[PDB]
């Protein structure tokens, strides 16, 4: 299955639409749409390309024709940011779903604060180091970090950068940890962590 | 109403097999398809296969049959799903849920199939790893620590094995301004994750900060100080 | 411009999420003539 956009991020109280396209491998009645939060048991929102499940609110709207398919949902909440998966019936042996759109509705619009970490004692007399340089108070996720010695250690092959974390300060945030032998705390005279975000 | 209750978590080393139980309650089990899904932590939904509990006759996707095997037990009203030479790719959620409704009771009366109910998703990692407990550092910004960098004080957690690892602050008296980043699966096959108190020392709640950290499978207790 | 003519100057077409749209058809752009003497 195709589904549009990747992600889906427009404004609260709005309508926003999204869509969900297969090959002709599928049949036309049999396509329904769930919602996931993080870490929860798919909800079944709407099934037979239209119909919305019992307990299920007015303002979503399923519709579409040959394998060309669509869900609006309308008078958006934050409660709809989640990501969103369609399914359809492999015509008869096999169930097929969705890519999970995430529902990344509009919070905020902000540049990210950061604050930059060097080895600590009792890292390196544990016979180790790890370098960590933290963004926070951004949005949209549009984030990119560089490490610094102080020209360049990006190229490190211990280097890593989790997820973003979304927050109640309608904001991403993000950390970046460069793990080190404790001798390069002891080659590197500087360590330094550069930020790009919105663009 | 409908309740789909499954087993509780699994940890695996590669080449292994594993079985997995969805106990079914509210509803008449005989009557009902019962479905295996996986999803990989951030990926996508996955359907592996399913099982008439009323004779056992049982469907897969070719992309998981001779891995997978699925079963029905109309005595224990418990469907079961086994995976079988284990990898860490099957690192995992596997939900059991209906795609089914006889009645769809509570949801409507058609069912076209469509997913109605579902288990609480039980987790399967696969490591090279074994048990082992964290190690805990101390991060304070800049070279040394500062008066105006009490603001972001944090710890690095390092290395453990298998999953959870708990965390709070300073004895569990602290959460204001408290801050944790997604935990990540190592090249050694063992988990870590990051966390702050983004609040200065303006305050007897913040003049000193502590990482408390304990991690259920070792018993292990760290309660380390930042500064 | 009118794409499926209904009367009395409404058009119906298929537009953007795409909908059947009805709406009072264009005749033309505009076009203010620079003229002078």
């Amino acid at each position: 299955l195709t589904q549009s956009p990747g992600t889906l991020s427009l404004s609260p109280g709005e309508r926003a639409t999204l869509s969900c396209r297969a090959s002709q491998s599928v049949s036309s009645s049999y396509l329904a749409w769930y919602q996931q939060k993080p870490g929860q048991a798919p909800r079944l929102l709407i099934y037979g390309a239209s119909s919305r499940a019992t307990g299920i609110p007015d303002r979503f709207s399923g519709s579409g024709s040959g394998t060309d398919f669509t869900l609006t949902i309308s008078r958006l909440e934050p409660e709809d940011f989640a990501v969103y998966y369609c399914q359809q019936y492999g015509s008869s042996p096999t169930w097929t779903f969705g890519q999970g759109t995430k529902v990344e509705i509009k919070r905020t619009v902000a540049a990210p604060s950061v604050f930059i970490f060097p080895p600590s004692d009792e890292q390196l007399k544990s016979g180790t180091a790890s370098v960590v340089c933290l963004l926070n108070n951004f949005y949209p996720r549009e984030a990119k970090v560089q490490w610094k010695v102080d020209n360049a250690l990006q190229s490190g092959n211990s280097q890593e950068s989790v997820t973003e974390q979304d927050s109640k300060d309608s904001t991403y945030s993000l950390s970046s940890t460069l793990t080190l032998s404790k001798a390069d705390y002891e080659k590197h005279k500087v360590y330094a962590c550069e930020v790009t975000h919105q663009g | 109403e409908v309740q789909l209750v499954e087993s509780g978590a699994e940890v695996k080393k590669p080449g292994a097999t594993v079985k997995i139980s969805c106990k079914v309650s509210g509803y008449t089990f005989t009557d009902y398809y019962m479905h295996w899904v996986q999803q990989a932590p951030g990926k996508g939904l996955e359907w592996m296969g399913l099982v008439d509990p009323e004779d056992g006759e049982t469907i897969y996707a070719e992309k998981f049959q001779g891995r997978v095997t699925i079963t029905a037990d109309t005595s224990t009203d418990t469907a079961y799903m086994e995976l079988s030479s284990l990898r860490s790719e099957d690192t995992a959620v596997y939900y059991c849920a209906t795609s089914s409704g006889p009645s769809r009771l509570c949801g409507g009366g058609s069912c076209y199939h469509s997913f109605d109910y579902w288990g609480q998703g039980t987790l399967v990692t696969v490591s090279s790893a074994s048990t082992k407990g964290p190690s805990v550092f101390p991060l304070a910004p800049s070279s040394k620590s500062t008066s105006g960098g009490t603001a972001a004080l944090g710890c690095l957690v390092k290395d453990y094995f298998p999953e959870p690892v708990t965390v709070s602050w300073n004895s569990g008296a602290l959460t204001s301004g408290v801050h944790t980043f997604p935990a990540v699966l190592q090249s050694s096959g063992l988990y870590s994750l990051s966390s702050v108190v983004t609040v200065p020392s303006s305050s007897l709640g913040t003049q000193t900060y502590i990482c408390n950290v304990n991690h259920k499978p070792s018993n292990t207790k760290v309660d380390k100080k930042v500064e | 411009e009118c794409d499926i003519p209904i009367g009395a100057g409404i058009c119906a077409s298929y537009q953007t999420s795409q909908s059947i749209i009805a709406y009072t058809m264009s005749l033309g752009a505009e076009n203010s003539v620079a003229y002078s003497n």
